[PDB]
């Protein structure tokens, strides 16, 4: 492991790699109390041991808290400057993309208020998506929150487009399908699971909370953490329960009649699931308070492999897109580690 | 299924699992409970141990505020609940035990002290007494009449009287009993254990007449003001004499309980037989006998059975209602036997839920509301969900099994 420390006035909400990019997947973003800060990733010539060190590149100020953030497919690089779009939430419960050129704040969009909004925002995601002709036709940001709605923000070369649609719970994670922008997921607090074509009812709904094996009672309250789509295409879905149970669906064949795989972390999932980018089967979870971190395999490979244990609460973490490392925002640090295996 | 079931914890909306008046009385309830209504227009309930030590006295409709008596007995009661009668007499409750070693022990309960905030009682709220020896010949089965009389049972099959003269002593009034005399036959004994035709189940009716059912299921009818045995018929030879297997009723319980001049008695073939006739003058005369719907093997016990008039039920065609109560480990049924006409020939069985809807919910995953996350959330709609006795009652049980939570976040032990 190697450990970075952030600026020590910096709280950190979140952090991710810019997956979503390849152009500008060694920048790795932190959320925190005063805006974004932008990292690079290098491979030194260390010891081959962590052959990955983090490089600082630069601190973008907003002045008020970042708690969600996600690079967009837009960004690039040049020499040097840095062309960068991301999705956040602020303070104000706003939603808002900038668009920056390194470290300055060239243009900013805001949708709060009450078109925005009208309660706390839960999770927030972005794509590109392309014309037939191939020119940016719109870049799109969906969000969800504790307001019984889900939000549809379309920047079009006309202008901006709004959609609001209505929940039956709290939305408390949102995420476009891999390979297919014409389709996404929405998780709702109470287990219900929207896989939906925003270009139109809404195609599906599952649900985890029926579904708990009870071989082990998973409790009263298993509010759903999070769920993620896996594989390149966006070929499955994946569930997590705050209580640590899983649960993974595939879509591809022939008719179905129960969810393919089940399961249960050994700790609770506050932050929820972060699947691997490169092995489908595999994700990782953290219990947050005690800054632990397990690593599951969906077809029972893992036999409860934790490869990652500080002394110390665990603020959030991701996958750099090699499958190998790992990022992690503690509460005053980020830990870049890899897991020899992986390699 | 035309009822369902509400369940109801009165402690419920209260942290204390416990009645903060609760008074131990002393005498130099999770095996028998019932409620008995008073003169207040209020409900008492009451709650006989596991044991038969212990007595417990509650209001239903005040069971956290007001006072919960314990009152406990020097020794247990000959033959539980079936040895101890309960009763109001004048603004008193009057509890009559007669216990193991034979005492005849007397409770007088002032109405008052049930409804009042003291912790103390004055005067003398028990009698011991030993009226007969008890040591020679066996009772168990107790059965009020009046204020002054009533009757005990014996396993041999004796029927004993009980006189009150003045306020408290009682002196036994036999009953003449001419049926020991089958011992005279090869196929019967006195010395045997077995061959004993002990009353199972007594009613009292119009002051004067006493219906008693006999282990080999005999109605046998003695008048009161005789002492004398009037009738006796043998209810098993009017249906299919099955040669092969009556079950002679091995145990006192509910197997009869009369309304106006009706009387039903539970007859046991795959324990299922409800025969009922009318009483008349004193004559009892069949009408029918009403089977029972009961499959998977039929391994229920009758727990309880209440004769009462009709109920407002989705079949207008109603003349008489039998409440019926039976169990099968700790899962129960409710049933209502609806009898049509004054012929009890034409009926129809009504079932119930015998699961509350927050219970099917959580067992069938249908709840959609609870929320969902956190392992202390799950603790809070847990500890909500089922009220502090019962939670505190399983956090004890857990620790003395030695299962204990390992950190905020063991979701092993919510599983538990």
């Amino acid at each position: 492991s190697n450990q970075y420390q952030l600026p020590l006035n910096v709280r950190p909400y979140t952090t991710t790699w810019c997956s979503q990019s390849p152009s500008c997947s060694n920048l790795l973003a932190i959320g925190h109390d005063t805006g974004i800060t932008i990292y690079c990733a290098s491979e030194e010539q260390t010891p081959g041991s962590t052959g990955l060190t983090l490089q600082e590149l630069f601190t973008i100020q907003t002045g008020l808290p970042t708690l969600h953030l996600s690079f967009s497919s837009s960004c690039s690089y040049s020499e040097p400057v840095y062309s960068l779009f991301l999705a956040c939430v602020c303070q104000d419960n706003t939603v808002r993309l900038i668009i920056t050129k390194n470290e300055t704040i060239i243009t900013q969009h805001v949708l709060g208020g009450k078109s925005g909004h009208h309660n706390f925002v839960n999770d927030i995601d972005i794509a590109d998506v392309y014309s037939a002709d191939n020119r940016l036709a719109e870049q799109v940001i969906a969000s969800v929150g504790d307001d019984c709605t889900l939000i549809i923000w379309r920047l079009t070369d006309e202008g901006p487009i709004l959609a609001g649609y209505p929940l039956s719970s709290p939305g408390i994670s949102v995420q476009f399908r891999p390979s297919n922008p014409n389709q996404l997921i929405v998780g709702e607090r109470n287990g219900n699971i929207r896989i939906f074509d925003w270009t139109l009812p809404w195609l599906l709904t599952l649900n985890t909370l029926p579904l708990v094996n009870t071989c082990h009672s998973s409790g009263i309250a298993s509010s759903l953490a999070n769920v993620r789509w896996i594989g390149s295409d966006g070929s499955g879905i994946l569930a997590m329960c705050k209580s640590g149970a899983w649960l993974r669906w595939n879509l591809f064949g022939p008719k179905n009649l129960l969810p393919n795989v089940q399961g249960i972390s050994l700790f609770p999932s506050l932050l929820g699931a972060c699947p691997h980018p490169r092995y489908m089967d595999y994700f990782a979870t953290a219990h947050s308070q005690h800054g632990l971190i397990q690593l599951i395999n969906t077809y029972e490979k893992d036999s409860n492999s934790i490869p990652i244990q500080l002394g110390m609460p665990i603020v959030d973490f991701c996958w750099h897109q090699d499958g190998s490392h790992l990022a992690i925002a503690t509460e005053g640090s980020v830990l870049l580690t890899r897991l020899m295996g992986f390699t | 299924a035309c009822l369902s079931r509400i369940d109801a914890n009165l402690l419920q909306y209260y942290e204390k699992p416990e009645p903060n008046n609760t008074v131990d009385l002393y005498v130099s309830g999770s095996e028998y409970s019932n409620c008995l209504l008073l003169s207040n227009s209020e409900y008492i309930c009451y709650h006989f141990s596991s044991r038969s030590t212990l007595l417990t006295f509650y209001p239903l409709s005040d069971a956290y505020h007001g006072k919960t008596i314990n009152i406990h007995l020097p020794n247990a009661s000959m033959n539980q609940r079936y040895t101890l009668t309960i009763q109001e007499v004048e603004q008193q409750l009057l509890v009559n035990v007669i216990l193991k070693d034979g005492s005849f022990l007397t409770l007088q309960l002032p109405l008052s002290f049930l409804f009042s905030s003291a912790n103390t009682l004055n005067g003398e709220w028990f009698h011991l007494q030993n009226p007969y020896d008890f040591t020679v010949r066996v009772p168990h089965f107790l059965f009020y009449v009046s204020p002054q009389f009533s009757v005990v049972f014996l396993e041999d099959g004796g029927l004993l009287g009980l006189k009150k003269v003045d306020g408290v002593h009682y002196e036994p009034l036999l009953f003449n009993d001419n049926s020991y005399l089958k011992s005279l036959t090869r196929f019967f004994s006195r010395s045997s254990k077995s061959d004993y035709d002990s009353v199972i189940s007594c009613k009292l009716f119009h002051e004067r007449y006493l219906i008693v059912l006999t282990q080999n299921c005999h109605l046998k009818i003695w008048d009161l003001t005789s002492f004398t045995l009037i009738q006796d018929y043998d209810m098993v030879s009017q249906s299919d004499s099955d040669p092969s297997h009556f079950r002679k009723v091995e145990a006192v319980g509910e197997y009869l309980s009369l309304y106006n001049n009706t009387l039903v008695t539970l007859l046991p073939l795959e324990n299922g037989l409800f025969q009922m006739g009318t009483l008349l003058v004193l004559t009892y005369t069949f009408q029918n006998n009403i089977p029972t719907n009961l499959s998977a093997s039929a391994i229920w016990s009758i727990v309880d059975l209440v004769l009462t008039r009709p109920l407002e039920l989705n079949v207008e065609a109603s003349y008489l209602n039998l409440i019926v109560l039976w169990k099968s480990g700790t899962a129960s049924k409710l049933q209502i036997l609806n009898v049509n006409d004054e012929s009890f020939k034409n009926y129809e069985w009504i079932e119930s839920v015998n699961k509350s809807l927050v219970d099917l919910q959580s067992e069938h995953d249908l709840d959609i509301v609870t929320k969902t996350g956190d392992v202390e959330r799950g603790f809070c709609n847990l500890k909500s969900r089922y009220g502090t006795q019962i939670f505190e009652r399983a956090q004890q049980i857990l620790s003395e099994n030695k299962i204990i939570m390992a950190h905020n976040e063991d979701e092993e032990y919510l599983a538990n």
